[PDB]
């Protein structure tokens, strides 16, 4: 359909991120975050929130990095849905230690070790 | 405190290299077999297995005498080489 | 040192225990999707990843000051409960 | 053929043991043993072999469960096959803990851990 796409979209992203090349890797996250948006796909919405935050942080851009990772705690929430979540809160955490907000950093820490036992 | 927010950090990556790593290895091996129920599957076995042996020593990173906290940090450092 | 011995044992256990229950829920999620090459794999991701995880804290329960050994232990007899 | 009950025989001890059951396992693992010999299948012989083993554990027979992982390293030395080597090793090293041979238990560790990266 163009769920087809999304799909193509996410593979490439990642592959791209695992190549190292984050900015390439950001556009295509990007489309594929238009696009689960556009098809209202909150499951690969999360995904695709994912790969823009991982791209961002490996370009060092960890305040966008933290807007992107706080989408899929928003897409959760108003979703109901806790898939990523737990990935999210550690990930936001990292981006607070590298800002160097060690406190705000360890707070998110905290809400993530809370979750590492629950499945 | 906030001395051993870095190594959580730290840990964190470490665990995650060696979860991609075998993760990846796994997928290769298993070709066609590969759908999403079963790729998921295996996805949520790595990272259950990680976060379930990191919960331990990353609960034990915060809040309990300070003085074992560091010893927590200091040991993990040594064992993990995560100070290289 | 001998002393560090049965700690090795005990976090051997620890792991297994960890690794053979979610070892187990993978499996009952893939359905029939388990065959010979896909099982194998999966348990060598189970093996791959707790083996890789317990290498570095098992490597330094054993032959460096004798004084960081004993921390080493003690840290994780204090993260993991392994002295009940 | 009969390799037929050489794989029934392995996924009934192990159900056995994963239910308390530790003697009524020694008796699927024995015959599978002798199943995988018969048939001349070194690679289902460590497998027999590992579950007499863990049955002896299981029983407190620590002396009698070494003489069996024991087997696995002679399989594979003799097959030049090295699949259950290294899970092998470490039971052998916690048997000898469990009998208070702390000096040889943790030789045989030694020898585990210099395998725990390698695959």
């Amino acid at each position: 359909p163009k769920k087809q796409e999304l799909i193509s979209k996410l593979k490439t992203g990642k592959t791209f991120l695992r190549n190292q090349e984050p900015e390439k890797a950001y556009t295509e996250f990007k489309i594929a975050l238009e696009l689960a948006q556009s098809l209202k796909d909150p499951t690969e919405e999360k995904k695709a929130a994912r790969g823009l935050g991982a791209s961002l942080q490996r370009q060092g851009k960890y305040r966008e990095a933290i807007q992107y990772h706080s989408m899929v705690l928003a897409i959760s929430k108003r979703e109901s849905e806790d898939s990523g979540i737990t990935e999210a809160y550690g990930a936001i955490a990292d981006c607070y230690t590298e800002l160097g907000d060690l406190e705000k950093a360890g707070k998110f820490y905290d809400t993530y070790i809370a979750r590492l036992e629950t499945d | 405190m906030l001395e051993t927010v870095p190594t959580i950090k730290k840990l964190r990556a470490y665990a995650e290299r060696i979860r991609v790593a075998e993760l990846e290895k796994c997928m290769s091996k298993m070709g066609d077999d590969i759908n999403k129920k079963t790729t998921r599957a295996v996805d949520d076995l790595s990272r259950g297995i990680v976060n379930r042996f990191l919960h331990g020593p990353m609960q034990h990173l915060r809040c309990r005498t300070l003085s074992e906290t560091l010893e927590n940090m200091h040991a993990l450092n040594r064992m993990y080489g995560l100070e290289k």
